[PDB]
RNA sequence: CCCUCGCCAAGGAACUCUGCAAGUUGGCCCCGUAACUUCGGGAGAAGGGGUGCUCCCUGGGGUGAUGAGCCCCGGGGAGCC
RNA sequence: UUGGAGAGUUUGAUCCUGGCUCAGGGUGAACGCUGGCGGCGUGCCUAAGACAUGCAAGUCGUGCGGGCCGCGGGUCCGUGGUCAGCGGCGGACGGGUGAGUAACGCGUGGGUGACCUACCCGGAAGAGGGGGACAACCCGGGGAAACUCGGGCUAAUCCCCCAUGUGGACCCGCCCCUUGGGGUGUGUCCAAAGGGCUUUGCCCGCUUCCGGAUGGGCCCGCGUCCCAUCAGCUAGUUGGUGGGGUAAUGGCCCACCAAGGCGACGACGGGUAGCCGGUCUGAGAGGAUGGCCGGCCACAGGGGCACUGAGACACGGGCCCCACUCCUACGGGAGGCAGCAGUUAGGAAUCUUCCGCAAUGGGCGCAAGCCUGACGGAGCGACGCCGCUUG
RNA sequence: AGCGCCGGCCAACUCCGUGCCAGCAGCCGCGGUAAUACGGAGGGCGCGAGCGUUACCCGGAUUCACUGGGCGUAAAGGGCGUGUAGGCGGCCUGGGGCGUCCCAUGUGAAAGACCACGGCUCAACCGUGGGGGAGCGUGGGAUACGCUCAGGCUAGACGG
RNA sequence: CCGAGGGUAGGGCCCGUGACUGGGGCGAAGUCGUAACAAGGUAGCUGUACCGGAAGGUGCGGCUGGAU
């Protein structure tokens, strides 16, 4: 939850 | 009256403190049999005069530290390392109880 | 200067967090979207149990940009992120709150609801 | 929508500043006196220490300090002064 | 302060009080310190009032405060007789 | 215009057969590290914190003498840009 | 010795074993069909979901100074009110709720030589001299508002210094005791506030101190559910020293040193649950349960925090963060029903936006009195028990 | 004046309609053309401003068995040893007094429950009084049994 | 300094759901064979192993809860 995540 | 208990000393490995192992007997509330139950108290030994195997009396008192709420009141017996072995064998048997 | 692939924070409580612009709804072939321009977006990150969820194709209006927008009075304004507000086909916001400041350009562009819900209009 | 709670809130602030100011001085002069006691500076320490003691018990007159708090704070002040001056010279004046 | 007052028992439309010592901050029908007598205001029985008087004076001596309508039922029981 | 090189607003793979190329990361110290496994590993997984200079206090070693000097490995405290 | 009933069903039939099932009592119930009256009870068990509107905590002019207003005159006093302000006391009670909590939380018995207690009671002593501030008010910007900023005046039980020291507090001595208990001596430090009448005196208040009483805090023994298909847990962890902190003990908190502490007598973990007096059942032993009433605990939209204070880390007080809702004149601001009614959502399902302070009780006050959705009553509902009718 | 019910358990039976249909049902079971078991009717049983149903608790359930159960073949002896903790442990004498027993004493709030009396015309509800236990604190006592400590024995056990 | 919480990164537990897949239970009158109950027509059961549409068969060892 930045910023893109992995999940 | 400040509660007074009696027990052996199972640990001397602390500064100004010994572990006193008190036991008590009572009948089972439902099955009537008389059963044993024990409890360790961290007692105050400020003169560091008490050692392993000593059967001593402890008295309820104001808190010395967390967990430390009894003072050693008087010696009773000495050299009861036979009871200390019973305690240590049990704690030792716990290694055979894991997985 | 938002274009397809651009990520944007959502400055509302619709449950979305990050959207990626997939179209600039401005004529046949607009290269960029600035403040006040509507985009089409995929919802790339949402919080659980929201109005929108990850994978929704939503519309949103750009409410502030990291590219400074210039003003006829010779001044400019710039923000620390690109943010947008999720809307419906009637240009109304789909949430009840908007977070952070928005650019006054929204008022003249026809987004009176958002401007009111904005804590600051710069 | 109202109350005399608004008033009791205004008063709480006035007494907050009144309490804070007293405790500030109590802390200042005590460290001041203890600092001299370490240097000793025996006379100057005790002359300050009295003004500390005076302000302490002056706080226990109202709601700033409880009696046993003043007593506790006084007990440790004189207790620290003597043991520092014992690494030096005679107390000369008073408070002992 | 500790007080001496009426803790209404009984039922609806059937008042029956106990003259009792309790803390003023205790609730009306709450845990009292000691019972010093009962009182039937409706006078439905030969003895609708009763006070220990010996105890009612102990608590009185140590600082208990009666109510205004409890002061009467101790007066009417002669707690104050000099 | 070509080669080799430097930087670039906003965006950030949308380029393209392919992130090709080039960015990114990067040494040491410390913390910490998953599936799974043949129990060795996977592992530098991942991820993170530290890194300069000044002053003060201090532990151990080599040499020598046990000391000074010289040399090596450290620990704590307060600061400066 | 006041207390103990059993039956159906496996077979062609039998005895046994064994499960299933029924007759009983119970409920904060709900649902169907039905319904006349009264009494005493009792009624959101689900979303501790979300809430429109009124109300649920104020009071004292016998502490102080004013603005207004009427009352008796000389714009001077007195007076009655009235409105905020300053200053007291109350708002920490009472009322709601059961989310959290398997805990010294509760229960039960104890410890405090380790402690506190406003108003009350009892005994002792005292209230003597000076000074000062801030609101109200006057003046000036801002705003739709909430509302606030600035400058200047002033009183008091408001703040401060000095004096007095019955006394009390502190350090160091010695005495008794024996964890910080009670003495004592030198040094050191700490008091106050006045108002109202009927005035060589009373009354309400003030001040330091001792004791009582009451309400608390803290500590310990024993007790307190399910899962071992949770078996190992622990770095402030366990002890020590010094110090901070508090009314007070304590790793409660910090520095350092020691390497300890706990666990099959179930640690750690997971699940569920507020606990009790009691309630239901039962021959008892036991089982099940903890709504209404009483006691204790916990929470006050979700969290963190302290302030004021005898007492709160405070439901209708304050600060900050979050989620939500709201008004707005679009610049900006507000809110916290698990108080009493009431709305909506959820649900099989659970009430009147009633009356009154007359009574009991509480806050304030010299008192009259004021406030009191606590409370006393009324309302709705066969929800329950009891009584009564349709002869 | 209503509601349930009338096969057995379980108190209350006949007629018609239906024909493994429609339906009933807590368990066993009813309905296939003569159904006291389905549906209606008459009659009957039981309660009565209630009567039934669903849900849940205890009871029957001696079916978690302390009171108060079992394990050859019904469900149930570990495949067998060895042994840790633990549980249990022979005859005699003495010390202590922990368990255990006795007496006194403090606590065990009110309410509730229970007995007595009384107040609302009775009752429910409500008031007054009486009776207390267990558990735990303290003080005193008893010592058979269990425990501990000390001393002796040889019948268990081990050894030659 | 601590600090609600926000953020980055990586673990553990639990619940729901998932193309497809595995068996299980139940279901008046389906298809295949007849394994078991009689010596059930190869005594049965059994642990294991291998095989076979299916019950099952066979091997090794065990049991009688096996007929005569
Ligand atoms: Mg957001
Ligand atoms: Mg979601
Ligand atoms: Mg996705
Ligand atoms: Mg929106
Ligand atoms: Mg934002
Ligand atoms: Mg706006
Ligand atoms: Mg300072
Ligand atoms: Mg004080
Ligand atoms: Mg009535
Ligand atoms: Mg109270
Ligand atoms: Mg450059
Ligand atoms: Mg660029
Ligand atoms: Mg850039
Ligand atoms: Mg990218
Ligand atoms: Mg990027
Ligand atoms: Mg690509
Ligand atoms: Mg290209
Ligand atoms: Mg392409
Ligand atoms: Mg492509
Ligand atoms: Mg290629
Ligand atoms: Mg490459
Ligand atoms: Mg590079
Ligand atoms: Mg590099
Ligand atoms: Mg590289
Ligand atoms: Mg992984
Ligand atoms: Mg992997
Ligand atoms: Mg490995
Ligand atoms: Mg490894
Ligand atoms: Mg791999
Ligand atoms: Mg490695
Ligand atoms: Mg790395
Ligand atoms: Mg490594
Ligand atoms: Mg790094
Ligand atoms: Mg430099
Ligand atoms: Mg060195
Ligand atoms: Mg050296
Ligand atoms: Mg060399
Ligand atoms: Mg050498
Ligand atoms: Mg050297
Ligand atoms: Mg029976
Ligand atoms: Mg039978
Ligand atoms: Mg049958
Ligand atoms: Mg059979
Ligand atoms: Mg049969
Ligand atoms: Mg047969
Ligand atoms: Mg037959
Ligand atoms: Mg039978
Ligand atoms: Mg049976
Ligand atoms: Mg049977
Ligand atoms: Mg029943
Ligand atoms: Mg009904
Ligand atoms: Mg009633
Ligand atoms: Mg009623
Ligand atoms: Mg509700
Ligand atoms: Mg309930
Ligand atoms: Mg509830
Ligand atoms: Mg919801
Ligand atoms: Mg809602
Ligand atoms: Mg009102
Ligand atoms: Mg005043
Ligand atoms: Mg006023
Ligand atoms: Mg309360
Ligand atoms: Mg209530
Ligand atoms: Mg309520
Ligand atoms: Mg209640
Ligand atoms: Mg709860
Ligand atoms: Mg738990
Ligand atoms: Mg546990
Ligand atoms: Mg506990
Ligand atoms: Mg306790
Ligand atoms: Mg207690
Ligand atoms: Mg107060
Ligand atoms: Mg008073
Ligand atoms: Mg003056
Ligand atoms: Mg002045
Ligand atoms: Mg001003
Ligand atoms: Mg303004
Ligand atoms: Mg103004
Ligand atoms: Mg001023
Ligand atoms: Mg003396
Ligand atoms: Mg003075
Ligand atoms: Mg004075
Ligand atoms: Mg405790
Ligand atoms: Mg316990
Ligand atoms: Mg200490
Ligand atoms: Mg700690
Ligand atoms: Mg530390
Ligand atoms: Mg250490
Ligand atoms: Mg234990
Ligand atoms: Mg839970
Ligand atoms: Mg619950
Ligand atoms: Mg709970
Ligand atoms: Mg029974
Ligand atoms: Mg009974
Ligand atoms: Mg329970
Ligand atoms: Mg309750
Ligand atoms: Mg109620
Ligand atoms: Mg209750
Ligand atoms: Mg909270
Ligand atoms: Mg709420
Ligand atoms: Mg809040
Ligand atoms: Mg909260
Ligand atoms: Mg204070
Ligand atoms: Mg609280
Ligand atoms: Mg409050
Ligand atoms: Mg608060
Ligand atoms: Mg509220
Ligand atoms: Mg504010
Ligand atoms: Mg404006
Ligand atoms: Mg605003
Ligand atoms: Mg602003
Ligand atoms: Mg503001
Ligand atoms: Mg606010
Ligand atoms: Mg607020
Ligand atoms: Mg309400
Ligand atoms: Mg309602
Ligand atoms: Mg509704
Ligand atoms: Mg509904
Ligand atoms: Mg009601
Ligand atoms: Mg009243
Ligand atoms: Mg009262
Ligand atoms: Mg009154
Ligand atoms: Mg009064
Ligand atoms: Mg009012
Ligand atoms: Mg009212
Ligand atoms: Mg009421
Ligand atoms: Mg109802
Ligand atoms: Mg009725
Ligand atoms: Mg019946
Ligand atoms: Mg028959
Ligand atoms: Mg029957
Ligand atoms: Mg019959
Ligand atoms: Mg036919
Ligand atoms: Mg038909
Ligand atoms: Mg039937
Ligand atoms: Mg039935
Ligand atoms: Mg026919
Ligand atoms: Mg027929
Ligand atoms: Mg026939
Ligand atoms: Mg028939
Ligand atoms: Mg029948
Ligand atoms: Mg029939
Ligand atoms: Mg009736
Ligand atoms: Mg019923
Ligand atoms: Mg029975
Ligand atoms: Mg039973
Ligand atoms: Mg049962
Ligand atoms: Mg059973
Ligand atoms: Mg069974
Ligand atoms: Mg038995
Ligand atoms: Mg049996
Ligand atoms: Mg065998
Ligand atoms: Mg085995
Ligand atoms: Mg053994
Ligand atoms: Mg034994
Ligand atoms: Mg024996
Ligand atoms: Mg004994
Ligand atoms: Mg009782
Ligand atoms: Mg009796
Ligand atoms: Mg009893
Ligand atoms: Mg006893
Ligand atoms: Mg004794
Ligand atoms: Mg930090
Ligand atoms: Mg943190
Ligand atoms: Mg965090
Ligand atoms: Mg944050
Ligand atoms: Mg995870
Ligand atoms: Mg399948
Ligand atoms: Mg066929
Ligand atoms: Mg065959
Ligand atoms: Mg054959
Ligand atoms: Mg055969
Ligand atoms: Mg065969
Ligand atoms: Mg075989
Ligand atoms: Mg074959
Ligand atoms: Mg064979
Ligand atoms: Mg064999
Ligand atoms: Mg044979």
């Amino acid at each position: 939850a930045g910023x893109p995540h992995k999940r | 009256p400040k509660k007074v208990l009696t027990g052996v000393v199972v640990s001397d490995k602390m500064q100004k403190t010994v572990t006193v192992l008190v036991e008590r007997q009572f009948p089972h509330p439902l099955y009537g049999k008389v059963i044993k139950r024990s409890k360790k108290y961290l007692a105050h030994d400020p003169e560091e005069k008490y050692k392993l195997g000593d059967v001593v009396e402890i008295i309820e008192s104001r808190p010395i530290s967390k967990r430390k709420r009894f003072r050693v009141l008087r010696l009773v017996e000495s050299g009861r390392m036979d009871l200390v072995e019973k305690y240590l064998i049990r704690r030792q048997n716990y290694e055979s109880l894991s997985k | 200067m938002i274009q397809p692939q651009t990520y944007l924070e959502v400055a509302d409580n619709t449950g979305a967090r990050k959207i990626m612009c997939i179209r600039v709804l401005k004529g046949s072939n607009a290269k960029y979207a600035t403040v006040g321009d509507v985009i089409v977006a995929s919802v790339k990150e949402a919080i659980p149990r929201g109005a929108v969820k990850e994978g929704d194709v939503v519309k949103a209006v750009v409410v502030r940009t990291k590219k400074e927008i210039k003003r006829p009075d010779g001044s400019a304004i710039r923000f620390d992120d690109n943010a947008a507000v999720i809307i419906n086909n009637q240009l109304e916001p789909r949430g009840t709150r908007v977070f952070g400041p928005v650019a006054r350009e929204l008022r003249e562009k026809g987004f009176m609801k958002i401007v009111s819900l904005a804590p600051e209009v710069l | 929508r109202n109350l005399s709670a608004l008033k009791r809130h205004r008063q709480s602030l006035k007494r907050r500043l009144r309490n804070k100011a007293k405790k500030s001085a109590i802390k200042t002069l005590s460290k001041k006196a203890i600092q001299l006691a370490q240097e000793g500076k025996a006379e100057e320490a005790l002359k300050i220490m009295r003004k500390a003691e005076s302000l302490i018990d002056k706080a226990a007159k109202g709601s700033t300090l409880h009696k046993n708090a003043a007593a506790r704070r006084k007990s440790r002040l004189m207790r620290k002064v003597r043991q520092l001056l014992e690494a030096a010279g005679a107390p000369l004046i008073g408070g002992g | 302060m500790v007080k001496i007052r009426l803790a209404r028992f009984g039922s609806k439309h059937n008042p029956h009080y106990r003259i009792v010592v309790t803390d003023a901050r205790r609730k009306r029908d709450g845990k009292y310190i000691e019972k010093i007598g009962y009182y039937d205001p409706r006078k439905t029985t030969p003895d609708w009032l009763k006070v220990d008087v010996e105890r009612a004076r102990y608590w009185l001596s140590v600082g208990a405060q009666p109510t205004d309508t409890a002061r009467r039922l101790l007066r009417q029981a002669g707690v104050f007789r000099q």
